[PDB]
């Protein structure tokens, strides 16, 4: 891999990046985390299939 | 006594501590030093059951119960008949069960298999760990913990669950709860696959590991393999006990409120309209 | 002068590190303690 | 550290294995269109093979569908056809049962009508994939257990939604179709009869359900153990025992005193699963029709523990001394 | 697989010459901050 | 038990709902505030908004009273302002038959 | 309800009510619907201290 | 002070990595915890300064 | 000004792309850090300066 | 000036698809940053401003 | 002359000249459209 | 001496367009702090 | 006295990595356990002197 | 006495790393164990006299 | 030069229908805008 993994990281550190993100303007740790999970999944997924 | 085959595996070696001086089979057991301490700490905590049941006044099974103590006693020692007891028995219960994780190490050394045994093991103990110690631990008081009760420890389970007024929403539970009935899935399967490839219809050749891989192709679409579903059945279980340990240190210590009033971050998301 | 047989120098560090590790908790858990405490009250 | 067998290290990839064969011709209704998966091929196998698709598969498929639909289109017709409030409501909106004024006679379609429509086709849509499951195993020649170990999971299907409700005598007593609801069924039905707890088949069950998770990490750990001697090749160490099946035998005789074979595991792990949701099945076929009320049943059969401590609060604390002032 | 005597005499040098840069900034960073708002 | 802020085990033995022996003492209170409530909301509350609350004050679905319930003066708390004195120096609105001071 | 208290009592508990209820104008006018909400629910209030 | 011949011993690429790692985490440690100080917080100590 | 010898140590394309994602992410950190505060955030002061 | 060698490290199909994702989600998120404050929220202002 | 992704010395060169022009005009679109946005609300 | 392959020279042409790229980061990096200063200090 | 005989059996290779992992928990541990003193926590203490 | 051969018994490598191993943890312990009472905390102890 | 084994003038022969059908795409999104601003302006 060292390809898949490392988008797999890249997601992960922008759905922390997006959960931090979305407490700051407001919203709550979870409602948070879980677009931060989403982002993870969706840009992690797509970065995972779009670069390899 | 030994098996048909057993006589070439019991070889000198593989322990971890104490050397030859523990290292012999007692019947079928193998004992070493942690077959020793097992036996040690399972004995003293099995007697100790029946001396708290026989000063509770009742030996019936289903009856007994060995009850932690009050949570006024906070994390000291209480009196033995006034849940000390309790706490001993978790002492020796805890000593036994790791002592039965590291006996079956030297075991699968001696055998020169893997590990994989001794480590799903600890996710039990883990489990057990984290219900008897860790969340008593957390919550300040020994009294958290489950009683040594066939049926008693039944009545924790449900008055720990109605503790956070409907315990199903618990998210850790659901992801816990899914694991059991799919590791039951994959259980009924995975046996049948095997049983059915094994024992044809009366009159027909025995298939091989091609069969039931297109049979599960034939009906799900999709098949994992002989390998893959020891090794997802492995994680499916794992993932069972950890997460079954997960939703019950973060039911008192991380969340107090009830499990319900959780799922109000997904309701009242700014994204959903008035 | 010097060795050069091989040696597995992290090896000790590791251990040392977890053992450390279990320590430096502790006695975080005993200088500050229980940063949640969530204290119960017996009803039965 | 040595190579847990967890994630294959590299993977190989040759012609999609389109299945075996033989005079029942099972590659006339395959559907001969293979795609291999490199995520799910590090746990498993990476082929998505083709599937068989008969008549049971068929039906079963599009019953089911109308089943999923039916309660979908009740579900979204039920937030008036809106979609964010569908979605945001997806959990808690379900296809509730018939309201128990009617008894067993077919209820108007908005108070469970359409719930009795809906599971006629999931009961028609289930047994179908039963049959699919036992006309495959007939038609690949093996032995029936992916059909019997099925027809122990419909057991429990059956007795919860057509057996029970037909023995209690109302359609109320079925479980309706929600991902919360049936949950809030399951914590209701605890309640209303008692305590689930005290059912003897309820903690029968669970034994079962214990021992099935218990078994299969054990299983799923020993063979992994042993892969090393090729113990993952089960099939072969059934008809030719090999160090796999000696040292995987050798080290649960020597941990707790007696040990299994390569396919007498498969009895015990097929019976331990089997056996869940038939003693759940028996468990739930009895309360109601039966009992009523279990830990009164366990209280009259003398194994509901007794309790001599007090019960109010103010018996170990005080209100003023919980709040710390 | 390990490195040689002169390979390590100027990783070494490097190395020093990063240690002292990195610690002249942070001796200046520390005193403007003891001006600034002294902790003692 | 969101109205009190405590759970269930607070007035009830999980294992056994209906039986009063296993009921604490504040299963007692809860079963007289049932009662209060109801007396409240059918013959106190729901007379007086039926003829004085303006349209604006009226439930949405059914233009109704507003009643109240268990929430109403606990608020999230096991007692009301978690307990204290409000009617000692309030005799007026502590009898019916004149305030007594005494 | 209330006319039977003292002068400085009424004025005690009428104040109060004010700030209980945050109405500044309460039992002013007379045939205002709070005022009339209020004195049936002056007697209700009685009633949960002495009844209940 | 020579003290060159420890390198001998070390793998420049992993203790470059793990020295680099420790670095930023040690820095980034003593940033957050003179933060949570109420009095070397230079963000509230500037917004109490203008004001 | 012997630091070239860095890229000897390290491969040019992992250590690129780490100090690509670290940047960005210890720069957005930043940015949110100051929006947290009442003081060093622009969106509310605009605000407030506007009123 | 010579910044054209970062082709030589860097994939330009890789590097590409990424350098997409990210200035998208960069842009959407700080639209949807713009829409939480309460100042520079088009939307609301225009309901605000048609009075 | 190292090239990691295949990629010549003129290949390169042409690559950036083409991502420099899909830089800039980037970049002037983003500068107009922040110069709009500071006329209708500065936000500084 | 080498451990990614890249020989002495390349490293040198790779580490002056690196510290060039690092220069030029840092160089607006101050000129955004030190308007940053002016519109709003933190000292 | 003659204590120089410990390497002949401990590998100086090993003790020097593990004694320094060991020093800087040991550091990092004194030094918490002095901030969650309300007497040496020196931070608090600028705060009191300022005051 | 004669004491010394328990070197003739024991490895003098595999004694020591589990005695050093074994006198910190006591150590440890036994100095969290202070802490955790209140006549025994020096920290506490001086915040005490300095009031 | 290539990595997807497609021509050069094969490249600016998809370009040039592209960038035709993205102008189109655009030039439907200016009147549909324009439309929406005088319907319901958001400036
Ligand atoms: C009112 C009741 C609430 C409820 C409240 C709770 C509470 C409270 C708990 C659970 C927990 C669990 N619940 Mg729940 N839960 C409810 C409804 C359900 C339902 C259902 C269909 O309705 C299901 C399937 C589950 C499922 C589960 C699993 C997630 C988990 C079970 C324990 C576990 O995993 O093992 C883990 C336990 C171990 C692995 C035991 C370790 C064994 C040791 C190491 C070995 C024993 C050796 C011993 C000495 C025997 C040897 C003697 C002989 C020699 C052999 N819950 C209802 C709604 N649930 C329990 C949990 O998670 O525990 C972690 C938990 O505490
Ligand atoms: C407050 C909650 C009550 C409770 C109320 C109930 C009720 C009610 C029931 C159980 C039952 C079960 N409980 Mg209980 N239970 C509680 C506490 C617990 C605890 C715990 C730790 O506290 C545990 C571990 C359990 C465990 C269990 C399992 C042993 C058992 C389910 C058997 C089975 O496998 O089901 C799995 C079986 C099924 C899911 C149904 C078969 C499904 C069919 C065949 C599949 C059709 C698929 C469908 C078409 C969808 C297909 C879609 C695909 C995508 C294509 N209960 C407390 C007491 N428990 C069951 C029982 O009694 O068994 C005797 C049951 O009905
Ligand atoms: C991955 C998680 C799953 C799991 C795995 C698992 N369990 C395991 C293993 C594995 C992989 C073993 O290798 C090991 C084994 O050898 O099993 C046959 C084992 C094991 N887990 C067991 C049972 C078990 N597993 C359970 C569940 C699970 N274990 C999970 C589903 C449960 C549940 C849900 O409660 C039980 C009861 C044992 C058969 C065995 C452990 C044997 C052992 O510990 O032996 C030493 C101890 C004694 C012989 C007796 C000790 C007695 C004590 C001193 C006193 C009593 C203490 C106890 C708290 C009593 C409480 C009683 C009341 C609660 C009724
Ligand atoms: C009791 C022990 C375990 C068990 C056993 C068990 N279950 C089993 C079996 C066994 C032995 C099978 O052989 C059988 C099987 O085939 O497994 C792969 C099965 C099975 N049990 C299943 C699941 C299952 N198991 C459960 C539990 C368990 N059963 C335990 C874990 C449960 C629970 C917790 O209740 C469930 C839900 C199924 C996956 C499978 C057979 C069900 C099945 O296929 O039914 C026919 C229905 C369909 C094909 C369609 C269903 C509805 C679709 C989701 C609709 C389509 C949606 C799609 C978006 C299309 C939309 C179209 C429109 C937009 C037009
Ligand atoms: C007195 O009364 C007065 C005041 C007069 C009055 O009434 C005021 C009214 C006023 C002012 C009208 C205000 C309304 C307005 C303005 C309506 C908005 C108008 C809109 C929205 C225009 C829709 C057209 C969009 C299409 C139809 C796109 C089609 C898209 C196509 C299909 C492209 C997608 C297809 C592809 C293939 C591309 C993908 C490519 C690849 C996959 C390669
Ligand atoms: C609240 O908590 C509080 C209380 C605060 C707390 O915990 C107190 C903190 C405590 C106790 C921790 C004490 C910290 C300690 C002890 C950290 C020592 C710090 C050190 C050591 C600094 C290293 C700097 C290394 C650099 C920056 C090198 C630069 C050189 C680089 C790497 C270039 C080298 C490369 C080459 C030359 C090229 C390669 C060469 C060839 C290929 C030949
Ligand atoms: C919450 O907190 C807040 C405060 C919000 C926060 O986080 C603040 C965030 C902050 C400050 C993020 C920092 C942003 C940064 C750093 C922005 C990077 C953005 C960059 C760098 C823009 C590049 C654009 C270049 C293009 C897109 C050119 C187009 C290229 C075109 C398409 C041509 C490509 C084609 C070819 C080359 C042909 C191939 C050639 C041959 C075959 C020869
Ligand atoms: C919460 O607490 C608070 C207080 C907030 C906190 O955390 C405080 C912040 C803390 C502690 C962070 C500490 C900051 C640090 C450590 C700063 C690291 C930042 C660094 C070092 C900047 C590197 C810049 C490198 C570039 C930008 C190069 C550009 C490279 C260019 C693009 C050239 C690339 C191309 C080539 C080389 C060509 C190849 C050549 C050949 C092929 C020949
Ligand atoms: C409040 O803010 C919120 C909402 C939060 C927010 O997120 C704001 C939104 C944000 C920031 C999104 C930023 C938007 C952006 C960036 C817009 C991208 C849009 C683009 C780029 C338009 C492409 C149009 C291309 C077409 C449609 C071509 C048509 C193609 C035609 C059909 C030709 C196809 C080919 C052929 C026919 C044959 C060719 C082959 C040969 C010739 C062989
Ligand atoms: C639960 O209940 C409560 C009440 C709470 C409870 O606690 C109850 C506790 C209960 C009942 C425990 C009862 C304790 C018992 C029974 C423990 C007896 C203790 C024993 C037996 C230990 C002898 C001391 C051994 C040493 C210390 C040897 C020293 C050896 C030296 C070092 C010599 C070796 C040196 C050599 C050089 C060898 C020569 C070698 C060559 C010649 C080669
Ligand atoms: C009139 O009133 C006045 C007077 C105004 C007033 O009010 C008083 C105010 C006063 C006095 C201001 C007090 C100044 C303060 C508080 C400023 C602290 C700031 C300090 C001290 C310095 C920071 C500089 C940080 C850099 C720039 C580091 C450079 C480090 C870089 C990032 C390199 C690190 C990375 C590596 C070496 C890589 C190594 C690689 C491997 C290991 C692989
Ligand atoms: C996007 O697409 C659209 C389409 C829009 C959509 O919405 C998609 C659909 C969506 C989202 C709905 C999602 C469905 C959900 C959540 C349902 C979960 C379902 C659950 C939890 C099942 C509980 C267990 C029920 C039992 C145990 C039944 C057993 C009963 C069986 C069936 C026995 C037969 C019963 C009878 C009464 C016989 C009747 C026959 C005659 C009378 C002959
Ligand atoms: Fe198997």
């Amino acid at each position: 891999m060292t390809c898949t993994i490392t988008c797999w990281g890249i997601g992960v550190l922008l759905g922390i990046m997006t959960t931090v993100g979305l407490m700051v303007v407001g919203w709550s740790f979870l409602q948070g985390a879980f677009m931060g999970v989403l982002a993870w999944l969706i840009v992690g997924g797509v970065l995972a299939v779009a670069v390899c | 006594a030994l098996l048909s085959f057993e006589r070439k595996y019991r070889v000198r070696g593989g322990t971890l501590i104490g050397g030859d001086l523990f290292d012999f089979w007692v019947g079928p057991f193998y004992v070493g030093f942690f077959g020793v301490t097992t036996a040690f700490f399972a004995l003293l905590g099995t007697i100790l059951i029946f001396w708290g049941a026989s000063q509770q006044g009742t030996f019936n099974p289903w009856l007994i119960n060995i009850a932690p103590p009050d949570l006024s006693y906070g994390l000291g020692m209480a009196p033995l008949m006034e849940g000390g007891l309790w706490q001993i028995i978790t002492i020796c219960a805890i000593g036994a069960f790791v002592s039965w994780a590291l006996r079956e190490v030297e075991i699968c050394r001696k055998l020169g298999m893997g590990y994989h045994v001794p480590f799903a093991f600890s996710v039990a103990i883990f489990a057990y760990v984290t219900l008897v110690v860790f969340r008593p631990l957390l919550m300040g008081a020994w009294g958290h913990g489950f009683p040594y009760g066939i049926w008693s420890h039944l009545d924790w389970v449900s008055n720990t669950g109605y503790a956070y007024l409907h315990f199903h929403y618990n998210p850790a539970h659901m992801i816990a709860v899914t694991f059991f009935f799919t590791t039951t899935l994959a259980l009924a399967l995975h046996g049948a696959l095997v049983l059915s490839a094994a024992n044809p219809p009366k009159g027909e050749e025995v298939k091989g590991p091609d069969n039931e891989d297109t049979f599960f192709r034939d009906f799900i679409g999709y098949s994992i393999g002989t390998l893959g579903i020891h090794r997802v059945g492995l994680l499916l279980a794992l993932n069972a006990g950890f997460w079954s340990a997960v939703c019950i240190i973060i039911s008192g210590p991380v969340w107090t409120k009830g499990w319900p009033e959780w799922w109000n971050w997904w309701l009242e998301m700014p994204i959903w309209p008035s | 002068w010097n060795s050069k047989n091989p040696t597995d120098i992290y090896k000790p560090a590791i251990v040392v590190g977890v053992a450390g590790g279990a320590v430096f908790a502790a006695a975080l858990l005993v200088s500050w303690g229980q940063p949640l405490a969530t204290d119960s009250m017996q009803t039965g | 550290p040595e190579y847990q067998n967890i994630f294959t290290q590299v993977q190989v990839q040759g012609p999609a294995e389109l299945g075996v064969d033989n005079e029942n011709n099972l590659t006339e209704e395959r559907t001969t269109g293979t795609g291999f998966s490199q995520l799910i091929g590090w746990i498993g196998n990476a082929q998505l093979g083709p599937i068989y698709l008969g008549w049971f598969g068929i039906i079963s498929l599009v019953t089911g569908t109308l089943w999923f639909n039916i309660v979908g289109f009740n579900m979204l017709s039920q937030v008036g056809y809106s979609i964010p409030e569908f979605i945001r409501q997806l959990f808690w909106l379900a296809l509730e049962p018939p309201s128990p004024e009617y008894g067993l006679r077919m209820p108007p379609l908005d108070d469970g009508g359409w719930f009795i429509i809906a599971s006629f086709f999931l009961l028609v849509s289930v047994i179908s994939w039963w049959l699919r499951s036992y006309q495959l195993a007939e038609m690949h020649k093996m032995g029936k257990h992916v059909a019997w170990a099925f027809a122990a999971a419909i057991w429990l299907f059956l007795v919860l939604g057509l057996f029970r409700p037909i023995l209690m005598g109302s359609w109320s007593e079925a479980v309706p179709y929600g991902i919360f609801p049936h949950l809030d069924w399951t914590t209701a039905f605890s309640i209303r009869y008692g305590n689930l707890y005290y059912n003897p088949f309820h903690a029968l069950s669970i034994v079962f359900l214990y021992g099935s998770v218990l078994l299969f990490a054990m299983h799923g750990a020993t063979i992994l153990a042993v892969t090393r001697f090729g113990g993952d090749r089960e099939l072969e160490q059934i008809y030719d025992r090999g160090t796999a099946s000696e040292r995987a035998g050798l080290f649960w005789r020597w941990t707790m005193g007696f040990n299994a074979t390569m396919e007498g595991i498969h009895r015990w792990a097929w019976w331990f699963a089997v056996l869940t949701p038939i003693t759940g099945g028996i468990g739930i076929l009895l309360t109601g029709t039966v009992v009523d009320n279990w830990f009164l049943w366990a209280v009259e059969h003398n194994f509901a523990p007794d309790y001599t401590q007090d019960y109010g609060y103010e018996a170990y604390t005080t209100y003023d001394g919980f709040l710390g002032r | 697989t390990g490195l040689t005597d002169e390979q390590a005499q100027e990783l070494h040098s490097v190395y020093m010459s990063g240690l002292w840069l990195f610690s002249a900034v942070a001796v200046v960073a520390h005193l403007a901050t003891f001006i600034w708002r002294p902790w003692f | 038990s969101n109205s009190l802020g405590r759970n269930c085990v607070f007035c009830h033995n999980s294992r056994a709902f209906y039986d009063p022996a296993q009921h604490t003492p504040q299963w007692a209170t809860a079963m007289l505030g049932i009662s209060m409530v109801q007396e409240l909301n059918n013959e106190w509350i729901v007379p007086i908004g039926e003829a004085h609350l303006p349209p604006e004050r009226l439930g949405p679905v059914y233009n109704d009273v507003p009643k109240l319930a268990c929430k109403t003066c606990h608020k999230g708390y096991q007692q009301p302002l978690q307990g204290l004195n409000v009617v000692a120096d309030w005799p007026e609105l502590a009898t019916t038959e004149g305030p007594f001071y005494d | 309800v209330l006319a039977d208290l003292t002068v400085e009592n009424y004025d005690r508990l009428l104040a109060a009510m004010r700030s209980w209820t945050g109405i500044p104008d309460l039992l002013e006018d007379p045939d205002h619907y709070q005022s009339k909400v209020a004195i049936n629910m002056i007697q209700m209030n009685q009633t949960i201290n002495e009844e209940w | 002070s020579k003290f060159y011949k420890i390198w001998l011993i070390f793998d420049p690429r992993r203790v470059f990595v793990a020295q680099g790692v420790f670095l930023f985490l040690l820095a980034a440690m003593i940033h957050l915890v003179l933060l949570s100080t109420e009095h070397f917080n230079w963000f509230e100590l500037a917004a109490a300064n203008a004001a």
